[PDB]
């Protein structure tokens, strides 16, 4: 893992309108198969400096784990920010229209 | 503007002069840049001990040195 | 590139894959301030609000 | 349908003063760039500094009226 | 008179900061016990940020009158 | 009986101040382009910003207005 | 019910801000026209530029007295 | 009733607003003129322009508060 | 409890004649930055000085509005 | 006594002009800052003894205000 | 009995007007010794004498207040 910062930039550039009118002007003459092929370089990209860079430079967070704890760390932060606010509106949701433990009820006796 | 970037009015309306001049016809042009070339020799003392020398030809390194 | 009376983009080139050769060498760069502090603050935040 | 709507109404008063304000802060900023446009990121610095304020001021009135009106 | 007009200018100066602190802290603890989408939230940052600048705004400000107002010549 | 319509009435009365800025704001604009012709750009956008300001406030009472009118 | 007069009249207040800051405006243009004569058209510009929205203000203002009249 | 009476006394408010403005304007072109006479009768046509405007937005209100008088 | 909100409402009118006074500070620090942009601190003193006493107003007013719309 | 509620923030209103009148008298500091600086010791000075007058008129503004709220 | 309040309020409510004016007096003081110091002790001593008319304006705009508190 490696330019979290970087990709967390990507996003804040995203969201912003004004490159969505930039991206609109980008577009102009352009073809999904490229847009495609532009993305999946990218990620080769990344993931090629890993596999090199891996084998000779050791990053800030190194660890007698290596890039396991940074993996489990970004698993860790995607689940805590939105598999569990999920459950927050799923739960809100069930307690509102049959009660708490309304998912878990047991059949209606006969 | 001038004050504020430490320059002089008078180097200010010089610098715009020459512009000016060179926005002129050529048959006057001719004769305004003939009228206003330069040429200086500055020699610097203290105390006698001549510091430095220096000749100038141009308005905009004359005013600047 | 004056010395072999070869094009400078070639000698760019050698120069660069050699220096690629040894990378554990750091380069240096021109620097740049950050880009995006604010976009990533917002975004840093609602991480925090939904994670925390 | 009471007082509230008016309370809620009279408290929107202060909004003429505001943009006022804001038109005197915007306006001597459009005469200082006219006059020396080489200091342009300072005006502008110091004239959302003033915002800072002064806009914050009319919120500030706008929630008060919201309060009168469901207070 | 001019005694209590200086200790009124004195405690308006000394709780400056507290008010920037206290109250609008209030308000915006107010907004986050209300909101809870991420939209909402993500423009409340700001709004965050800004009052954490004007509280160091006020507290410059509270130097600056303390600094005036205990300055003594002899 | 009519209370609605005095509320909105009296809320609306901030349409002076902010028309009286905007008039200030583009007088600046004006004696700023008079002076230097020059330099127009950055006045607009100052002017612009200025005048979004103002018309954020006007909208927002013409809002709270038709608000206590039909709330 | 005559009440509902009183609200429309209210509300005629605004126009005169209004008619304040039309006259800064053409205020800002016949002495900018004195300090500058060569241009006197791209103050007119800005001049007509803000009188729309000048002109929009006062005829929103109209009609929500009208309709205050009415309803 | 009589109360329209007071609604049309409101509507005359709006005068008196519309009067600076007419001052203002008069009074650029009057420094305008001292500074630069040569362009004299520019300066009342666009005078001229500025009352096409406030003409109107007196005599607007005067009518409502004649309408609002006896409806 | 509806006079305490008509109080808190026309009580706010000093909000917004307060904006007023920040208003023309800032534009003067401005117009002096424009005017001698050597001298950037010892202005800015000033007017947060000034806008420390405005506010101190603001806060007065502020205060007394919520005071008197509880009790 | 709501109206005492209300007297009191008519004893606030002329905050109004008191902030304006304070603004005004900084802001002419400031000019004087940024025209002869070399002479801030008398321009303050002056400030300060304005101060001391407008201060006490705005603290009459308050204490009456409170009277009224109380008697 | 809240009516003798709300007359001493009103009649409170005109201290804007001498705040701004002192205001206007201090700033042009300021103003006038930026541009001469030499001649300071003249612009003050006007100055004091206009104080000595504005006080006396605001002095009676207690006390009449007062009196319309218990007469």
């Amino acid at each position: 893992g490696f330019h979290f910062q970087q990709y967390i930039a990507m996003a804040g550039r995203a969201i912003n309108p004004v490159q969505w009118t930039r991206a609109w002007r980008r577009m102009e003459g352009k073809s999904a198969t490229e847009v495609y092929r532009d993305a999946l370089a990218w990620t080769n990209n990344q993931f090629a400096q890993i596999s090199r860079a891996s084998q000779y430079r050791a990053w800030w967070w190194q660890n007698p784990l290596g890039m396991g704890l940074v993996l489990y760390g970004t698993y860790k932060a995607w689940h805590m920010i939105y598999m569990v606010r999920k459950q927050k509106k799923t739960a809100q949701l069930v307690a509102a229209a049959y009660g708490q433990g309304g998912q878990w009820l047991n059949p209606v006796p006969r | 503007m001038w004050r504020s970037s430490g320059v002089s009015f008078t180097r200010y309306a010089s610098e715009m002069a020459a512009l000016l001049r060179q926005c002129l016809k050529e048959p006057y042009r001719t004769q305004a840049m003939q009228r206003n070339q330069i040429h200086l020799k500055e020699t610097v003392y203290q105390q006698g001990q001549v510091l430095t020398r220096e000749t100038f030809n141009d308005i905009k390194k004359a005013f600047e040195a | 590139a004056v010395l072999f009376d070869l094009t400078e983009e070639d000698c760019y080139k050698y120069c660069i894959r050699q220096r690629a050769a040894t990378p554990e060498e750091l380069v240096e760069l021109k620097y740049t301030k950050p880009k995006n502090l604010v976009s990533s603050y917002g975004l840093c935040f609602l991480g925090v609000w939904f994670g925390l | 349908a009471g007082v509230a709507s008016l309370s809620a109404a009279i408290a929107l008063m202060s909004v003429g003063g505001v943009a006022q304000g804001i038109g005197s802060l915007f306006a001597a900023l459009v005469s200082g760039t006219a006059r020396n446009p080489s200091i342009k990121e300072d005006l502008f610095t110091y004239t959302l500094i003033g915002m800072g304020f002064l806009e914050f001021l009319g919120i500030i009135c706008v929630l008060m009226s919201a309060v009168l009106l469901y207070s | 008179r001019f005694y209590f007009m200086y200790m009124a200018r004195t405690t308006f100066q000394a709780v400056r900061p507290l008010l920037a602190f206290s109250v609008f802290g209030e308000v915006m603890k107010l907004v986050l016990a209300t909101m809870s989408s991420g939209l909402f939230s993500f423009l409340f940052s700001f709004v965050l940020a800004f009052e954490v600048f004007y509280f160091f705004l006020q507290c410059y400000i509270s130097y600056t009158f303390l600094t005036m107002f205990f300055t003594v010549l002899f």
